[PDB]
């Protein structure tokens, strides 16, 4: 042991007294039962590491002796280091700020709360439901879990993290009504202040707390959308999407290494977006300034004005990562404008800026891949090279090779050597397996397309988010909101593709029965983001599945907008792209929480929205569909004979967009079928509305399409 | 300052709006087919003396549209749902019309066009065109001397119409004296810039809204003898202080 990983474990575990305490295995408050477990535990298997890490959750005359009967010559570490880890850790638990039944509410909606069950992506959904004490057996057997896996683990901050995340996840941080922290992240995030503390080179302080001793290290990349679309292949644009993600995480882990910090100093890093807490000693900054230049001067050489990374830092106190009256909102604020104005600076720190077969192979090894390997550039099997290092992929049967190991989709190391660090990365990657073992192509998704033989598209993002992460006080509240946010879509899109949630979802418009393994492919789906593939039937429903999944996610309180495009197969994946975009941004110009469903004529007189509200277009489908359509292709068959009646609603509609204003659609309306149409609607007309008639094309126009 | 105004009357859809270094591009071929390269060497000695020409903006009836200055994005914020959406649709905004582009010069509250009179259809078979609203088009505005004006800049543009007619007017621009100036051109920058987008062609190019200070970009010949127009077209801009 050195101070280092002390004090990162430290503050990992100060407050791992809380689970034991409401388990009621002791008898003492979180701080004593805490010390009780760990010595416990200390002596099982026999790691003294544990009975020096439970110094934590506890005039200082008891405690100088409590320290000097744990001999701290053993682990290399002088008295006076472990009394300032203590100190640090007591101040790192205040930063990132009752009964023992109360479960924890929901970031999005503190109203509701979280049944208590452990993070697996493959085992239900997290809806915030109705308030329910959790059972000190449910906790009884959480500690024992926690217990046998701490047991196993190696003692590092990256084996230590990933089971106090699986089993700690849906635990309340403090028991307190509408507590919206998760206690893995309030764990991570004095781990992270304490460490930066310490690097930051301040002791027995009572100073760090009110002196800039911090960094906020906010990352973004701009032009994300103009490296990953714009190719000449599906197989090649995933690998592009993958790419994306491995040179990021070559630059986070460079900062992480280099500023000698822990995976816990990252509070996010989705969609491309990154923040960091850090030290503010000058070797730092210009650690900093050395990767941030040698980062971009790679990019330049590698892919021109295309691709850059804008990465910017604010020297900040103790002050700001709290409340007075928010300062923790207003210290991101000043550093997105550090941002904002660094991306109209774009490739600024190049002064001579006024003077891929890889990606194929990737592509096509992709299916059978575990993670990859960090290792140095020139290497053996490096398949791709970020800015910093050499990416080798990691297969089933293979050994894992680098410093650092990348492994996908799991929380549990399983056979990497006990000396290389544990990076797990999550990736919503779902893709429909061909005939052949390798991902499915554009031409064979739009092939087993009900009806007619389109591509289905449909690029989704979140409303507001922004805001909703500006309005959180404390850094352990933005990780909670980031990490399950993020989560959503690196984790549950999977799930909700498969066709679980099936109660959760409910009856959504659809056209066929929801197939076992279905015609979708993921491109990206990550930080509020997703653009997704498929046979355009099943990428038409999986829109409403998807906005469904997130309004129970939510607590309802948070709302996407999506735009849907139905493209010929050979369509280039460019023109794709800006269409569904043009139809995206289209949706939130026109309000928010509402889809661009399909291509629509309209009056240009201001009244008419081409998109649809998602509760307007799923009342419309339940009103109509089911009058006119049998599924799986097929109409209702009195409709047989009369498909033409459809046709001529739209001809009618058409003559409503010629002039709203001219009478002619009454004049010219079995006429049973649509009698909401037939009148000339006047709380429309008054409310200043559009008439029934202007809706219906998007309900026709979609089943027409699965009918030819 | 006052400055002629080159008004592109078009006579069917357009494949660009044109920028400054393929309009000097254009008037510098015109003049080789009129009058030899010996006016070539004469238009480049009136614009490494002084003389300007802007990128090609949208126009429709008696409303000039000239380029949003990247001074604005950075001093937005000078509601909580209403700032946040606006300054989002103005960060995306690529055009103000003259009224709107003299206050933004000056960091006062100004807005954008709902209507940019132009749209790119792009149909299939594939590539793509222009189509101007009624009474709309493009033009670009020249600085320098008259004589220069009348005896290059005017005849070439009448060659090159023989897809366009041709008329122009004054045109008057208020903006502050300042260290700090815009681009209504797309230049190759001397000094690097303070507020910019990268624009590729191969030649690295500053856009049009970009700001300099001091900058007055450069020509460059080059061999395939040819000249590459990438002088800056400046209006001075106030900078907020960050
Ligand atoms: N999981 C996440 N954790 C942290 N930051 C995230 C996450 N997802 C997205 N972000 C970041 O939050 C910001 C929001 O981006 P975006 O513009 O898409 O949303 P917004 O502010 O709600 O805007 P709009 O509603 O207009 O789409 C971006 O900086 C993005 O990178
Ligand atoms: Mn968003
Ligand atoms: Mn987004």
């Amino acid at each position: 042991m050195e101070i280092d990983e002390l004090t990162a474990l430290g503050g990992l575990l100060h407050d791992i007294g809380k689970p034991v305490q409401r388990a009621g295995l002791y008898s003492g408050d979180h701080s004593t039962q805490g010390a009780r477990f760990l010595r416990d535990l200390a002596e099982n298997t026999g790691r003294a590491e544990y009975e020096l890490l439970s110094l934590f959750s506890e005039n200082d005359e008891l405690m100088i002796r409590r320290i000097k009967e744990l001999s701290p010559e053993r682990f290399g570490l002088t008295m006076e280091d472990v009394l300032n880890a203590l100190w640090i850790v007591y101040e790192a638990d205040n930063l990132a700020s009752p009964q023992a039944s109360r479960p924890l509410y929901s970031v999005f909606n503190p109203g509701k709360a979280y049944p208590w069950a452990e993070l697996d992506f493959e085992k239900e959904l997290p809806v915030p439901g109705d308030v329910f004490s959790i059972r000190s057996q449910d906790y009884r057997e959480l500690v024992k879990r926690l217990w046998e896996e701490l047991s196993k683990a190696k003692l590092r901050s990256d084996r230590l993290l990933p089971v106090l995340e699986k089993y700690l996840t849906f635990v309340s941080s403090v028991t307190s009504e509408g507590n919206i922290i998760s206690l893995y992240d309030h764990m991570r995030m004095t781990s992270a202040i304490a460490l930066a503390m310490l690097r930051a080179g301040c002791t027995a302080e009572d100073r760090c707390r009110k002196e800039k001793r911090f960094l906020l290290i906010e990352g973004d990349f701009s032009g994300i959308q103009d490296f990953i679309y714009r190719v000449s292949t599906l197989k090649y644009l995933r690998a592009r999407s993958a790419y994306l993600e491995l040179i990021g995480w070559d630059v986070v882990l460079e900062i992480l290494s280099r500023l000698g910090l822990t995976r816990a100093n990252v509070v996010f890093n989705a969609g491309g977006h990154f923040m960091i807490i850090a030290q503010n000693t000058p070797d730092a900054v210009k650690e900093l300034e050395e990767i941030r230049a040698k980062a971009v001067e790679w990019l330049y050489r590698e892919f021109e004005s295309d691709l850059y990374l804008a990465i910017e830092w604010e020297p900040v106190s103790g002050r700001e990562f709290g409340r007075e009256g928010n300062l923790f909102a207003e210290a991101r604020k000043r550093l997105k404008h550090k941002l904002t104005v660094r991306k109209l600076k774009r490739f600024g720190e190049i002064k001579g800026l006024f003077e891929c077969n890889r990606l194929v192979s990737l592509g096509g090894n992709l299916p059978k891949l575990l993670g990859f390997g960090r290792t140095a550039k020139n290497d053996a099997g490096v398949l791709v090279e970020g800015p910093f290092s050499g990416f080798v992929p990691y297969l089933q049967g293979g050994r894992p090779v680098g410093e650092q190991i990348l492994v996908k989709n799991t929380l549990n190391p399983g056979e990497i050597p006990e000396s290389a660090q544990f990076v797990p990365y999550f990736v919503a990657d779902y893709f429909k397996k061909d005939p052949k073992g390798g991902v499915a192509t554009f031409e064979e998704l739009s092939m087993a397309s009900t009806g007619t033989r389109r591509l289905g598209v449909m690029k989704g993002d979140v409303d507001r988010l922004g805001e909703f992460f500006s309005s959180m006080d404390s850094p352990s509240k933005l990780a909670t909101a980031s990490r399950f946010m993020d989560y959503f879509f690196k984790g549950y899109i999977g799930a909700i593709i498969e066709g679980k949630f099936g109660y959760i979802i409910g009856d959504v418009p659809s056209l066929r029965d929801w197939p076992e393994e279905p015609d979708i492919v993921v491109v990206y789906a990550g930080g509020d983001d997703f653009f997704i593939v498929g046979a355009w039937d099943q990428i038409f429903e999986l829109a409403f599945r998807v906005r469904r999944a997130f309004n129970a996610y939510t607590g309802g309180k948070l709302t996407l907008s999506v735009g849907l495009g139905y493209f010929d197969e050979r369509t280039p994946i460019y023109r794709m792209a800006d269409v569904v975009s043009e139809r995206l941004d289209t949706a939130k110009d026109e309000g928010r929480n509402r889809v661009f469903v399909v291509g629509r004529s309209r009056p240009l007189d201001g009244k008419h929205k081409l998109s649809y509200e998602w509760n307007h277009y799923e009342e419309l489908w339940r009103t109509y569909a089911p009058r006119i359509y049998a599924g799986n292709g097929r109409l209702k068959g009195k409709l047989e004979s009369k498909k033409g009646l459809l046709w001529k609603l739209l001809e009618i509609r058409e003559l409503y967009v010629r002039d709203p204003n001219d009478v002619r659609w009454a004049y010219l309306t079995l006429s049973d079928l649509f009698p909401e149409l037939v009148g000339i609607d006047t709380k429309a007309v008054e409310r200043k509305e559009p008439q029934p008639v202007y809706w219906v094309d998007g309900v026709l126009k979609i089943v027409l399409m699965a009918v030819r | 300052p006052k400055f002629i105004a080159v008004k592109l009357i078009p006579k069917g859809p357009f494949r660009d709006i044109p920028r400054a270094d393929t309009l000097f591009g254009a008037i510098g071929n015109a003049i080789s087919a009129i009058h030899g390269q010996s006016a070539v060497e004469e238009l480049v000695d009136a614009f490494v003396g002084g003389a300007r020409i802007s990128s090609a903006f949208p126009y429709s009836g008696d409303t000039y549209y000239l380029p949003k200055p990247l001074s604005v994005e950075p001093a937005l914020e000078g509601d909580e749902e209403e700032r946040y959406t606006t300054a989002k649709r103005l960060r995306k905004a690529k055009y103000l019309d003259l009224k709107n582009f003299e206050l933004a010069l000056r960091l006062r509250p100004f807005t954008i066009p709902e209507e940019i009179p132009y749209a790119r259809v792009d149909v299939p078979r594939f590539w793509e065109e222009i189509r101007f609203r009624e009474k709309s088009g493009v033009y670009f505005l020249y600085s320098g001397p008259r004589e220069v004006f009348d005896g290059y800049i005017a005849p070439a543009m009448r060659f090159l119409g023989d897809l366009f007619e041709v008329e122009f007017h004054e045109m008057k621009i208020d903006a502050p004296g300042s260290e700090y100036s815009v681009t209504l051109s797309n230049a190759l920058p001397t000094k690097t810039p303070v507020l910019w987008r990268l624009l590729r062609k191969r030649m690295t190019f500053i856009a049009e809204g970009s700001i300099v200070k001091n900058d007055p970009g450069g020509m460059e010949r080059l061999e395939l003898e040819v000249y590459v127009y990438g002088l800056t077209f400046p209006l001075g801009v106030e900078l907020p202080e960050g």
